[PDB]
RNA sequence: AUGUAA
RNA sequence: CGCGGGGUGGAGCAGCCUGGUAGCUCGUCGGGCUCAUAACCCGAAGGUCGUCGGUUCAAAUCCGGCCCCCGCAACCA
RNA sequence: CGCCUCCUAAAAGGUAACGGAGGCGCCCAAAGGUCCCCUCAGGCGGGACGGAAAUCCGCCGGAGAGCGCAAGGGUAGAAGG
């Protein structure tokens, strides 16, 4: 079986000479090594290191798929000399420096993998029903299940966090935790609204029926809650209460006025006679002020999620699971496999790992 | 102290619980040292006065189980974020009466 | 920072801070150590000011003894209330320290890193401090 | 009481 | 550290004061009725009693310390 | 807000503060008198149900148990059973 162990890293490195694009890079390189051979080139060594930092970002490309077609051809060389002798050292040496350029593949396929910041954390995947109705709830159902035993092939937990089951018959929202390794890298590319087309069985006579659903995914950051403030940049401002009081609210400077000088935020007090049970409550206050910020913010990102999604909708597919013909199109790229009810059972390696580039 | 541990030279430091040991001697036979072997032990081991040799004539006076050598971890300022955010349990005081 | 885990009483009276110290006067672990030589309770803020600051400069290596605890309670009545209606609210935690205390020691440290990790352990505490080596005048005790 | 969407 | 009322299954609540049994409604899981769902019917699972420290043979319950929570109070200059 | 125990209280007594901590407003017809007899807590080992801890056996044990309830003093050469 070694000699198809050999194939599928031809198949593996022609997949990754592809969409790197092979031959602009192995021209890129060259321009890059025509600038920097000149000792005229440190004039303004800040653009020396977007090249010879560069120039190394392009040798990790170009030099290593070139050790993967030239190291391959030297190992169809080597099994069958071991073979027609009888020779048992000479094919332990033939896979040993086989298995090391499987790794000098493997790691340059995560250039598939290195290119989302942070991606490994146990992202969550959520499911909503939306177009279709019933039909759809029934088929976000589907979906949901589908990605559980995704998650069960490859080895991650699969704790369902919120659920929301349809009226009738059906799921209208999923959130599940998938808690693992590259867990964020390999569902990242599922987000969208997958597309169902079949017969549906709530429809009175049993027509032809489209439903969509949805999956969103995003990965883990934590509590990300209250954030540490310093008087140092806090300017906090005393003068006299204002209204009534007598005498000891004449000559006494009880209520209190706290600025923070980066925010702009102004917080005052003047409840109690006293100066510092004003300042607790102005610090009191002050720490809500900051907390509705910081608050707002966070929203304003959850909007710009909700905004930049969107929409369960027609015209707005990414995948098209049709049952009628046996199909699975996924629009994007786009494989065409006929194993619809293997699909839904979970073989999305098919599109994943293809859908990364 | 004879040797150099090997705790020691895996980022340890050797902790001299006795600098000396108490004995039972003739004047006529006081000894200079009592060389001990120390190279043996790593990170988290310990010499006893029974694994001491005692010269001729010279008589251990305290417990054998007496510890008198030992490789301790090294301080770590790795280890010292995780030290500020260590939180603590209020102290508990020791119910009286009923 | 350091506390007792548990105690019978909550809160003491002040007391006193006359004469040497009682004992913990002369080197017993270490080769090298920090003594008091002025009278005070130390915070535990400031054991802990101390002790981090040698970690820092050994950086890695070399081990700290600390031979001073915090088990004394602090006081403070909340801020801006009149004298009267009983004892203020435990703030924090002391340790009591005489002069000749020996308060820190260090090893498996080289003479050069023993003077400066302890010199500037000093710049944290409130009182006038020394250096000193183990002697045979200590192993003697 | 209800059963969307070819 | 103002006074006094609380924190109990998923939700909302009883049971404390008279210490040994944690109960009610909803929800939930399984089965039915229906072409299907709701409603309805049968059956089931479910609780560190906010914590830390112990009193008592025994603490949801009695007594303290801390943590949040609701209500009242914060006057005379 | 009266009473009891400890500390503050500076080795007689006594000694203040809206100083630090707890308890009392009962109970027992035996939990009382007197004779007679007995000695604990705990640890180790062994042992049907049986367990960290039911009872049993052995060894170790000056009192750290018990003495109705707070605390202190006292106490097995009993005030305890
Ligand atoms: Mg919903
Ligand atoms: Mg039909
Ligand atoms: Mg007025
Ligand atoms: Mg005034
Ligand atoms: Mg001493
Ligand atoms: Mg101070
Ligand atoms: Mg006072
Ligand atoms: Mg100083
Ligand atoms: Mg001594
Ligand atoms: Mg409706
Ligand atoms: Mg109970
Ligand atoms: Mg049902
Ligand atoms: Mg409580
Ligand atoms: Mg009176
Ligand atoms: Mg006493
Ligand atoms: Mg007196
Ligand atoms: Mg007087
Ligand atoms: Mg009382
Ligand atoms: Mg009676
Ligand atoms: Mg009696
Ligand atoms: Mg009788
Ligand atoms: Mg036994
Ligand atoms: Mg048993
Ligand atoms: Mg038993
Ligand atoms: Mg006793």
């Amino acid at each position: 079986p070694v000699n198809n162990r050999i194939q599928d890293l031809t198949e593996r490195s022609d997949v990754l000479r592809g969409y790197l694009d092979y031959d602009a890079k192995k021209e890129r390189l060259e321009e890059v090594n025509a600038e920097l051979e000149q000792p005229d080139v440190w004039n303004e060594p800040e653009r020396a290191q977007a090249l010879g930092k560069e120039r190394s970002s392009l040798e990790a490309v170009v030099d290593t798929l070139d050790q993967m077609k030239q190291g391959l051809e030297d190992v169809s060389g080597l099994l069958e000399l071991a073979v027609e002798a009888d020779d048992e050292e000479t094919f332990n040496e033939a896979v040993a420096e086989l298995d090391a350029l499987e790794e000098k593949l493997a790691q340059l396929e995560f250039r598939r993998m290195f290119s989302g910041e942070y991606d490994s954390a146990d992202c969550y995947l959520d499911i909503q029903a939306g177009s279709g109705g019933t039909e759809a709830q029934d088929w976000a159902s589907m979906l949901e299940r589908m990605y559980l035993r995704w998650a069960e092939s490859r080895g991650f937990k699969t704790e369902i966090i919120e659920e929301s089951e349809g009226e009738v018959a059906g799921i209208k929202s999923v959130t599940i935790k998938i808690s693992g390794d590259y867990a964020y890298g390999w569902l990242r590319t599922e987000t969208g609204v997958h597309r169902l087309v079949r017969k549906s069985p709530f429809d009175s006579g049993g027509r032809r029926h489209t439903s969509f659903s949805s999956a969103f995914v995003y990965p883990e950051v934590d509590d990300d809650i209250d954030i540490e403030i310093n008087p140092a940049d806090l300017r906090i401002d005393v003068y006299r209460t204002s209204g009534a009081g007598g005498q000891h609210v004449n000559r006494t400077e009880s209520a209190v006025r706290i600025t923070h000088i980066p925010t702009g935020i102004v917080t005052q007090c003047q409840n109690d006679r006293s100066q510092h049970k004003n300042k607790d409550q102005a610090m009191k206050q002050m720490k809500a002020k900051l907390y509705e910020v910081e608050m707002q913010k966070k929203n304003a990102e959850k909007q710009a999620m909700e905004d930049n999604k969107s929409d369960i909708g027609w015209g707005s597919q990414i995948r098209s699971y049709v049952l009628d013909d046996s199909r699975i199109k996924d629009l994007r790229t786009g494989v065409e496999t006929r194993n619809t009810q293997a699909v839904l059972d979970g073989s999305l390696d098919q599109f994943i790992e293809a859908s990364l580039k | 102290f004879v040797g150099t541990p090997a705790g020691v030279r895996a980022g340890g430091v050797l902790q001299e619980i006795h600098r000396d040991i108490l004995v039972k001697v003739s004047p006529r036979n006081i000894p200079e040292f009592i060389e001990v072997d120390v190279s043996g032990l790593e990170i988290g081991d310990s010499l006893h006065a029974s694994d001491l040799k005692l010269p001729p004539g010279v008589e251990l006076a305290v417990s054998p189980e007496e510890t008198i050598a030992a490789v301790v971890p090294p301080e770590d300022v790795e280890k010292l974020a995780e030290e500020a955010a260590a939180e603590v349990a209020e102290p508990e005081v020791i119910k009286k009466g009923k | 920072m350091l506390m007792p885990r548990r105690m019978k009483y909550r809160k003491q009276q002040r007391g006193r801070l006359k004469g040497a110290t009682k004992g913990g006067d002369y080197v017993a672990f270490g080769d090298y150590g920090l003594v008091a030589l002025e009278p005070a309770w130390i915070t535990a803020q400031q054991i802990e000011a101390a002790r981090v600051a040698m970690v820092r400069h050994f950086r890695r290596g070399g081990k700290i003894f600390i031979r001073i605890f915090p088990d004394k309670p602090y006081t403070k009545k909340p801020l801006e209330v009149r004298m009267g209606k009983g004892k203020g609210n435990v703030e924090g935690y002391v340790a009591v320290v005489k002069p000749g205390r020996v308060m820190f020691e260090v090893a498996g440290v080289t003479e050069e890193q023993a003077m400066e990790a302890l010199r500037i352990a000093g710049h944290k505490l409130p009182i006038k401090t020394k250096i000193v080596r183990r002697d045979a005048y200590d192993e003697a005790q």
